[PDB]
């Protein structure tokens, strides 16, 4: 006997999370309403049609058992239900996969194709079958009550009109996390990365944190 | 003119010499002679040259004239790694 | 104004006071501007006597739209009205280009005649503004010869005609000049890329990367928890040092490692030797001519193909290739010709010369050869007459194909009978009907292949929509293999027609996926080299992570073609990402020949020339397209489609078809003398900067380095002082710099 | 004083600096200043150009970015307490 | 402006086509973890649901008259139970050793494929996936500290012929030390650029864990 070899490279995940998927449509420049976007957006408009037109006469043809709702209605019957959610412990093989249920117990299962295999990372919460364990799934993870204290979900009604006298501080903290965001392209002409870190200090009641508030109030990260 | 012909010969970048060198030889001559004489004109060992006339390999046996050889015609020197008759006898 | 305005917005200006336009507003003229064009394609030929004050106004919209930088919606008036020629009467010094770069970009997307047009209006502002480098670029993509011989000739800038004949010597077309022109020589010299190895070799030496590649440091089995091993590392060797001259393996004695190979493997490993010495035709020959008199008949024939790489990419102005190859294009033994006729092709591809077509002619219609030399005589003649529509080639061509019986075309060494009729036609486009009512006579199933490779090659870097609408419809029937051999070319040709621009390109991806899923295996059997051919040298992570899903295929001809692609797609790019992949892949297939075969030689093509070659046909700023990169692109990818018998079989040497499209990365500064200069530049990805006024950025996430550095796919090069103003705005290949006259005021 | 010239260089490599910046200069008025602190000033001598609206920076926004980082950040410096460390 | 109403009209077409398109192609959600229906092999999915039986993972304990033809092995399913084993006949008897972790039926609990240690996933993460962008040519002022720490931790990977010849053990440990900024966290992350061998990032911060032992365990499995 051999150990089974994986063909992906790593253990992680992918790094690029939320993208547009399927729907990245190319960045067509430039953005002005004339003859060459009308023309570049053709192009774009004319493959689809070319898309849409081989895609259906392939599904036409294509076996009532191989359909587009009639694999996904598979699909489930693969899974089964319940779906039991796992913990994913060491991918030995790109298709094999050591899971653990939440009773501590360990099984090496297979995963199945139609699971997304750039989620899997040891530690991730995996949808297994009830009955073979196999992975059918990653459970995208609900944020985590940490995650929610940290995040200031509403911008602090504090501006920095509200803020009187810290003229220079207030410019020194824009360019380091104000101006970067809003204007790159300054830092990205002259050739240097945004100053990395800030620290804010003086007595106590200075406006400190009411600066970070107006930080707060007008930033878009 | 006169049965000499204007012969314009290559030579290897090692050999750093100007590149538009000029060879002036009679025409009734072999390229056993026409191949010697190339390495005398350049500073150059005859054993280990290779000679291109015509856009074809300069066979020594056959006078130049019985090659296809013509006037304003360009050739080549071919540097050698081991003779002719020494490759063959290598193996 | 307001509403719909049809017929009635031009009418009450063009009727009443035909005083100064642009006294009744910006908004206004670009609501009239508009409607002139509408109702001009109303307009029939009996309205000719209508037109005359819409002449006049577009004589002073053009004016107005120029006055307040409005000027790419004045481009867009006359490209409707098809009257994009008094356009450049009003060209002015400081809007020159913006006009060229606007028109130059809507040239890839209005389809024929207004292809030319659109191409020969934007050529007639740079010739009015004696912008003569950037005049030659747009004749090039006009394949214009006689135009080529005009701008050329028309300037008395030596220094710009120095430079001019850089970026004809990078495209491969060469040009005769008449003695009478002044500095005659060193304009020959440079056109013909004889300093190409000595330039490529100083870099070398600048680079510090000189040093011999073991295939074994590529390998890295270290690290790691037969014929067909050292046919494979013969490739590797050879890519990975190609064009160097220093080799640790076959540099030294190689008689050791040259005879460790069998069978064929013998035949690529001794051409092997010709691909280090890539561009050096004077040393180079010198280090073949050990094995010239080998009496092993692969040996012989191999270093005789290794006689066509010596010189391919090379125009020598007396060629010592076809001494060395005349005379074994008729031998006896197939194998000696197979090393002649494909040698041959490599070192003129792209020349259309009459003296080696003629010589290279009767070898297709000999008795003795073999369907093996027929198909790559048809290669190669298709090589050096690429783009030529040659009917004398293309007489042949046909005249062997019809001949030969039913049977002999299953053989898929036939299928190069229609690449070479096809590179014959490249990218000419309306010029195959006429072939193409000759193929109608060829039996089937060959002629539906037949017909498709030479459509497909006809309009090559083209991106017409409607081509590639059929191609579709022939991939949208599936047949429950021998019926279905068309079916390959037909997703390889969405690749070769898409790949002309970037909008066209990335859209073949998606369309890509979905023949990868509803295709049937011969049909699934193509898309991986279709991705290799649309991203060749170009590693992007979507193709290259689209790949590596199929690279562990059920089908084990999908499973060696994606990994030929995903070191093709990454060909002489160097990718640390995508070598650990192959590392990995070796691996997982270490049990696999077949598989591991694939594997090695991607790794090879991942170091092709150690970072410093590429195989994409596109250069100046992917706008030029390079015949001769194709042919070897089209010659390895289509006999790709067969890989389990051509290249997995014994005509494995097909893969020397690369050289013709290899070129370094280069970024070299020269001066007006052409030595060296070294000096500061930025190089970065490249920006679109159509639209847009003022001064855009055309690079982001740049970073500073001294010039001679190695650009990839997509980074464009701009000089961070102004001490030098560049002779050509394309910073890329060999540029001359002259010193600013502004700079040190 | 040679290996903080070398350090100056790299991080001002991608700079829009002067025909004439005096880096030299620029590491002898830094004696005992670690790297981090020489692409700080590099950094800093960008922000005094970016904040005049100036595409190029000139030797003198160095010598503001120095006096700034070196001389002004002094008392935050890790250096004298850790170099009794190592 | 004369091309506003035009785009739109090709804008909303084409925004209707990519919903068309995906309606048929599918990949619509995500949230459990689907993958787009262009990998689905579900053929072989329900061949590898019945042909592929789910293995659990046990410890081989002790073997039992491993020198006779009836070797009986001893397992512990993890929380499960402990059970006396045969090995089944697909695997062989000397592939399997006592300690090793290995999978077993849930039928008759027989040994059907020896498995990789068990690691944490802590430790697992711990090791370097992408190289930063950071080379020597980066790092100023320090040339022979970099000369130095190549030829410990980067030249015996890259060249271990020249070592061995010379019967020349190479030291395998480098302590780098300076103040801060100095470039001792620049300069290893140079080397993981570079380097070719598997490189394991570990912050002494990471090993002090809460319960007593943890941190000698990680350093174990690391
Ligand atoms: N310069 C200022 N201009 C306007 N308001 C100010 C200023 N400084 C302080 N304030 C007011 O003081 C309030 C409380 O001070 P703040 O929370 O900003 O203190 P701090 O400087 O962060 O100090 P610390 O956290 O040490 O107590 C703020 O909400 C703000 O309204
Ligand atoms: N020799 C150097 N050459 C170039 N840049 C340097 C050098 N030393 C430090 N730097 C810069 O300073 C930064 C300081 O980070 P670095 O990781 O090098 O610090 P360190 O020595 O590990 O410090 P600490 O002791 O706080 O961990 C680096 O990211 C780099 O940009
Ligand atoms: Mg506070
Ligand atoms: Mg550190």
């Amino acid at each position: 006997y051999e150990p089974p070899v994986p063909t992906r490279v790593g253990k992680k995940k992918k790094k690029t999370k939320g993208p547009d998927a399927a729907s990245k449509l190319p960045l067509v420049t430039p953005h002005t309403q004339c003859r060459l976007k009308l023309l570049k957006l053709e192009r774009i408009k004319d493959y689809l049609l070319m898309e849409e037109e081989f895609i259906r006469n392939q599904e036409q043809m294509k076996p009532l058992e191989e359909k587009q709702e009639e694999e996904r209605s598979k699909v489930d019957d693969l899974r089964g239900t319940p779906m039991s959610v796992g913990t994913l412990e060491e991918i030995i093989d790109d298709n094999h996969a050591i899971v653990s249920t939440s009773v501590g117990s360990e099984h090496y299962v297979s995963i199945l194709s139609f699971v997304d295999k750039d989620l899997l990372e040891p530690g991730c919460s995996v949808l297994l079958n009830h009955k073979v364990h196999a992975v059918i799934g990653v459970l995208m993870d609900d944020t985590d009550p940490l995650v929610t204290v940290m995040k200031v979900e509403k911008a602090p009604q504090e501006t920095y009109a509200d803020i009187g006298g810290l003229d220079n501080q207030i410019q020194e903290i824009k360019e380091s996390v104000e101006l970067p965001l809003t204007h790159p392209e300054y830092y990205e002409e002259m050739g240097i990365k945004p100053p990395k870190g800030v620290i804010l200090y003086g007595p106590p009641g200075t406006g400190k944190t009411l600066l970070a508030k107006a930080v707060a109030n007008q930033t878009s990260a | 003119t006169t049965g000499i012909a204007t012969i314009e010969v290559f030579l290897p970048p090692r050999l750093k010499k100007d590149r538009k060198n000029l060879l002036e030889t009679r025409l009734h001559i072999t390229g056993r002679e026409l191949r010697s004489k190339i390495a005398e004109t350049f500073g150059l060992q005859e054993n280990y040259i290779k000679i291109v006339i015509n856009k074809k390999q300069l066979q020594l046996g056959k006078t130049l004239e019985e090659q296809g050889v013509a006037h304003n015609v360009k050739a080549m020197v071919l540097e050698l790694k081991q003779s002719e008759e020494d490759a063959r006898k290598n193996f | 104004m307001t509403m719909s305005g049809e017929r009635e917005c031009l009418k009450y200006r063009l009727v009443g006071s035909q005083e100064e336009l642009a006294s009744w507003g910006h908004e206004y003229v670009r609501h009239l501007a508009g409607e002139v064009a509408k109702e001009w394609q109303e307009l029939d030929d009996a309205e000719k006597v209508q037109r005359e004050p819409l002449l006049t106004l577009v004589k002073e919209i053009v004016p107005y739209n120029m006055a307040h930088n409005a000027e790419h919606e004045a481009c867009d008036l006359l490209m409707e009205i098809e009257q994009v020629d008094m356009l450049e009467k009003d060209i002015d010094e400081n809007a020159y280009a913006k006009v060229c770069l606007y028109l130059t970009s809507c040239v890839n997307y209005v389809p024929e005649p207004e292809n030319s047009a659109l191409l020969r209006c934007a050529l007639g502002v740079f010739r009015k503004f004696s912008r003569f480098p950037e005049a030659l670029r747009l004749a090039l993509m006009l394949n214009d010869m006689e135009l080529v011989e005009d701008i050329f000739t028309s300037c008395k800038d030596v220094v710009v005609q120095k430079q001019m004949a850089f970026m004809l010597g990078r495209h491969g077309v060469f040009l005769e000049l008449s003695e009478d022109v002044e500095e005659y020589e060193d304009l020959t010299e440079i056109m013909s890329n004889v300093q190409l190895n000595s330039n490529f070799l100083a870099l070398a030496r600048e680079l510090d990367i000189m040093e011999p590649k073991v295939p074994d440091d590529i390998y890295k089995t270290h690290l790691e928890n037969s014929a067909r091993m050292n046919l494979a590392s013969s490739f590797v060797n050879g890519f990975v040092n190609a064009a160097f001259g220093q080799d640790k393996l076959l540099t030294d004695d190689g008689n050791k490692w040259l005879y460790k190979n069998k069978d064929h493997g013998m035949l690529s490993a001794a051409a092997s030797l010709g691909m280090i010495l890539l561009w050096d035709v004077d040393g180079g020959l010198t280090q073949i001519d050990k094995y010239l008199y080998s009496s092993e008949d692969y040996i012989k024939s191999g270093a005789l193909l290794a006689c066509g790489i010596v010189n391919s990419g090379v125009r020598n102005e007396c060629d010592p290739a076809l001494a060395l190859l005349s005379d074994y294009v008729l031998h006896n033994s197939n194998t000696m010709r197979l090393g002649s006729i494909f040698g041959l092709g490599l070192a003129y591809a792209g020349s259309n010369r009459e003296d080696v077509l003629t010589l290279l002619l009767p070898v297709m219609g000999d008795s003795k050869s073999s369907m093996e030399v027929a198909g790559v005589t048809a290669l190669a003649c298709g090589m050096i007459a690429v783009g030529s529509c040659n009917g004398d080639v293309t007489s042949t061509i046909l005249q062997t194909i019809m001949e030969k019986s039913e049977t002999e075309l299953k053989d898929t060494y036939a299928r190069w009978l229609p690449l070479g009729l096809g590179l014959n036609h490249l990218g000419k486009g309306e010029a195959i009907e006429a072939i193409l009512a000759a193929l109608e006579v060829v039996s089937e199933p060959f002629r539906s292949f037949a017909n498709t490779l030479v459509d497909v090659c006809a309009y090559a870097g083209s991106g017409n929509v409607l081509k590639v609408q059929q191609l579709l419809h022939i991939c949208s029937e599936h047949f429950d293999a021998d019926m279905g051999a068309h079916q390959g070319v037909a997703v390889l040709g969405i690749a070769l027609i898409a790949m002309g621009e970037e909008i066209g390109a990335e859209m073949a991806l998606r369309t890509f996926g979905h023949l990868l899923r509803y295709g049937e295996p011969t049909l699934r059997r193509a898309v991986p080299l279709a991705l290799a051919l649309i991203s060749v040298s170009n590693p992007r992570l979507n193709i290259l992570d689209t790949l590596s899903k199929f690279s562990h295929d059920a089908d084990p001809e999908v499973s060696y073609n994606s990994i030929f692609a995903m070191g093709m797609v990454g060909s002489g790019t160097n990718n640390a990402r995508l070598a650990a992949m192959l590392r990995q892949l070796a691996q997982y297939h270490a049990k696999d020949p077949n598989n591991l075969f694939m594997v090695r030689l991607a790794q090879g093509l991942t170091h092709l020339g150690k970072g410093t070659l590429t195989l994409c046909p596109y250069h100046s700023d992917r706008q030029l397209m390079s015949q001769v990169a194709v042919a070897g692109l089209l010659t390895v990818l289509v006999s790709f489609l067969d890989v389990r018998n051509i290249i997995l079989g014994k005509s494995h040497y097909v893969l020397y078809g690369l050289v013709a499209a290899m070129q370094p990365r280069m970024l070299v500064t020269f001066d007006e003398e052409l030595r060296p200069l070294p000096v500061s530049v930025r190089v970065g990805q490249a920006v679109d900067v159509v639209g847009q006024a003022g001064k855009p950025k055309t690079i982001t996430g740049f970073q500073t380095h001294t010039t001679p550095v190695l650009l990839a796919h997509g980074e464009r090069a701009e000089l961070a002082t102004e001490e030098f103003l560049p002779v050509t705005p394309i910073l890329e290949g060999f540029v001359i710099l002259r010193k600013n006259p502004n700079y040190d005021l | 004083l040679e290996g903080r010239t070398h350090i100056f260089k790299i991080h001002a490599r991608s700079m829009s600096v002067e025909r004439d910046i005096r880096f030299e200069l620029l590491a002898r008025l830094c004696p005992n200043s670690t790297g981090a602190e020489i692409r700080s000033v590099c950094t800093e001598a960008g922000m005094f150009a970016i904040r005049a609206r100036r595409k190029i920076a000139t030797e003198k926004d160095f010598l503001e970015a120095v006096n700034k980082v070196i001389k002004s950040y002094a008392k935050f410096s890790a250096t004298p307490r850790y170099m009794t460390y190592n | 402006s004369t091309y506003s109403r035009q785009i739109k009209q090709v804008e909303d077409d084409i925004q209707q086509l990519l919903k068309k398109i995906n309606e048929l192609t599918g990949i619509k959600e995500s949230d459990t973890g689907l993958a787009p229906p262009a990998l689905w092999d579900l053929a072989a999915d329900k061949q590898t649901l019945q042909s592929e039986q789910p293995l659990q993972v046990a410890r081989c304990t002790k073997i039992i008259n491993a020198d006779s033809e009836d070797p009986k092995y001893i397992i512990n399913v993890k929380q499960f139970a402990k059970f006396v084993v045969d090995l089944s006949d697909q695997v062989a008897p000397t592939d399997i050793e006592e300690g090793m972790r290995v999978g077993v039926d849930r039928n008759k609990y027989q040994i059907h494929i020896p498995l990789p240690p068990k690691i944490d996933p802590t430790v697992t993460m711990m090791q370097v996936e992408e190289k930063p962008d950071v080379t020597y040519s980066d790092v100023g002022g320090c040339k022979e500290q970099i000369e130095k720490l190549r030829e410990v931790v980067e030249t015996p990977l890259l060249h271990p012929e020249r070592f061995v010849n010379l019967g020349i053990e190479p030291p395998k440990g480098v302590l780098l030390f300076g103040p801060p900024g100095t470039g001792k966290t620049l300069c290893a992350r140079a080397v993981a650029n570079r380097t070719d061998a598997c490189f394991i990032r570990v912050i002494g911060s990471e090993l002090v864990q809460k319960y007593v032992g943890e941190g000698a365990r990680m350093v174990r499995e690391l």
